[PDB]
C-alpha cells in the first residue's frame, strides 16, 4: 500500500515543504513523479517556495512537465507565484518555455497578468514565445495591458515590436 | 477516540451559524472554492469559540489563487486552496449581491439540476477577475480583512480518522465520484446503482449518524436550498462510497 501511501506521504510533505522528510522519502524512493487525482506532481507543489525540494525532485527524475486536469506544469505554477530562483531552475533543468494548457495558456501569458518582470524577462531571454494565442483570444501582451501591469505591457510589445 | 453515532457540527456548535448556513455558485466550477471557504468559516466561528464568526469569501479564494489552486471556474483542488489560506489568507464574502463582507460572492445564483424561480445554470465557465481591493465603504481593508489559517493537511482514508476530525475541530471537506442519479438526489442515504459519472466536484461533510440501519455522512453541497435536502444529503459512510473518503482535508486557523 505505500505506492499510494509513500505517494501521497510525498506530496504532503512538498506541499507542507517539509525539507527533511522530503529528502529521506525520496531517498528511500517514494515515487517522486507521483500523481494523485487532478493530475499534481510534487514538483507541482514544491513550485510553490521550496527550491531545495524543487533540485531534488528534479535531480530523482521528476517529469520535469508533467500537465494536470488543467494542463498546467510546475514552470506555470511557478511563473504564477514568482519565485525567480525556482523558474530558472526550472527552465534550466528542462522547462518547456510554451507549455501549454486547455486555455493556450503560458508561462508567458500567466506572468504579465499576475504582474512579475523578473520572471516574464527570463521566459523572455529563454524562448518565450510572444506571439501564441490564448482562445479567449488574448495574447500574453493583451493580458498584459487588460490587467493592471502597464510596465510588463511595455516590454511585451518592444519585444514583438522588432517581430 | 469515543464517538457518539449521531454528532451534528450545528448541534455541537449552536453557536455557529456558517455552519447551518448553505451557498450558491451560480455557473462555476467552484467545488473546491466552495467547499472550502464554508469549513474555514464554521472552523473560525468554532476556534475562537464564536468569539469571531464570519462567512470567508468564496470569491476571493475563487479569483486570487491562480494556477496554484487550479483554473479558477474550471476547477479547482482543496490541498492548495486550504494552504493558499495557510499561506495567503482569504477576507469576508457572504452570498451573492448581499452587500456582507469585503468581498462578496459574484457569480449570480442559478439552478442545479431543479425547477424553481431561478434561472437555470450555464454549465461551468468564465472565471472572474481578483481585485484585491473590498466593496467600497466595507470598512476594514482587505489586507486588515484577512483571515489565516495556523496549518494545512489531509486526514487518513480511514473514518474514524475522518470522523475524529470533525468531532474536536469542525466541518470538513471531501471530493467525491460524482452520478446522474445524484443530481435529483432528494432525502435518505443517497447509494449509486443507475448513473454515468460525471465528474468529482468538493463538498463540507459535518457530522454522520446511522439511519434506518443504513449508516451515512451528513454534506453540504454548493446548489443551494431548494436543491437536495434544502442544499444538504445525507452519503454512505464507510466504504469509501464514490471516493468520498478518499480525499478528506482540513486547516487549523491562527489564534488571536
Amino acid at each position: 500500500h505505500h505506492g499510494s501511501d509513500l505517494g501521497k506521504k510525498l506530496l504532503d510533505a512538498a506541499s507542507a515543504g517539509q525539507d527533511d522528510e522530503v529528502r529521506i522519502l525520496i531517498a528511500n524512493g517514494a515515487d517522486v513523479n507521483a500523481s494523485d487525482t487532478y493530475g499534481r506532481t510534487p514538483l507541482h507543489a514544491a513550485a510553490w517556495g521550496h527550491l531545495e525540494i524543487v533540485d531534488v525532485l528534479l535531480a530523482y527524475g521528476a517529469d520535469v512537465n508533467a500537465s494536470d486536469k488543467w494542463g498546467y506544469t510546475p514552470l506555470h505554477l511557478a511563473a504564477n507565484e514568482g519565485h525567480l530562483e525556482i523558474v530558472e531552475v526550472l527552465l534550466a533543468n528542462g522547462a518547456d518555455v510554451n507549455a501549454s494548457s486547455q486555455r493556450g495558456q503560458t508561462p508567458l501569458h500567466v506572468a504579465a497578468t499576475w504582474g512579475h518582470l523578473e520572471i516574464v524577462d527570463v521566459l523572455l531571454a529563454n524562448g518565450a514565445d510572444v506571439n501564441a494565442n490564448d482562445r479567449q483570444g488574448k495574447t500574453p501582451f493583451d493580458l498584459a495591458i487588460d490587467n493592471g501591469n502597464e510596465d510588463i505591457a511595455e516590454v511585451l510589445q518592444k519585444a514583438a515590436k522588432l517581430n | 477516540l469515543k464517538l457518539p453515532a449521531s454528532f451534528d457540527a450545528r448541534e455541537q456548535w449552536p453557536q455557529c451559524p456558517t455552519i447551518k448556513e448553505i451557498r450558491d455558485q451560480g455557473s462555476c466550477g467552484s467545488c473546491w472554492a466552495f467547499g472550502a471557504v464554508e469549513a474555514i468559516s464554521d472552523r473560525i466561528c468554532i476556534h475562537t469559540n464564536a468569539h469571531v464568526s464570519v462567512e470567508v469569501s468564496a470569491e476571493d479564494l475563487l479569483t486570487c489563487c491562480g494556477s496554484m489552486c487550479g483554473d479558477g471556474c474550471n476547477g479547482g483542488y482543496p490541498a492548495e486552496a486550504w494552504n493558499f489560506w495557510t499561506r495567503k489568507g482569504l477576507v469576508s464574502g457572504g452570498l451573492y449581491e448581499s452587500h456582507v463582507g469585503c468581498r462578496p460572492y459574484s457569480i449570480p445564483p442559478c439552478e442545479h439540476h431543479v425547477n424553481g424561480s431561478r434561472p437555470p445554470c450555464t454549465g461551468e465557465g468564465d472565471t472572474p477577475k481578483c481585485s484585491k481591493i473590498c466593496e467600497p465603504g466595507y470598512s476594514p481593508t482587505y489586507k486588515q480583512d484577512k483571515h489565516y489559517g495556523y496549518n494545512s493537511y489531509s486526514v487518513s482514508n480511514s473514518e474514524k480518522d475522518i470522523m475524529a476530525e470533525i468531532y474536536k475541530n469542525g466541518p470538513v471537506e471531501g471530493a467525491f465520484s460524482v452520478y446522474s442519479d445524484f443530481l435529483l438526489y432528494k432525502s435518505g442515504v443517497y447509494q449509486h446503482v443507475t448513473g454515468e459519472m460525471m465528474g468529482g466536484h468538493a463538498i463540507r461533510i459535518l457530522g454522520w449518524g446511522v439511519e434506518n440501519g443504513t449508516p451515512y455522512w451528513l454534506v453540504a453541497n454548493s446548489w443551494n436550498t431548494d436543491w437536495g435536502d434544502n442544499g444538504f444529503f445525507k452519503i454512505l459512510r464507510g466504504q469509501d462510497h464514490c471516493g468520498i473518503e478518499s480525499e478528506v482535508v482540513a486547516g487549523i486557523p491562527r489564534t488571536d
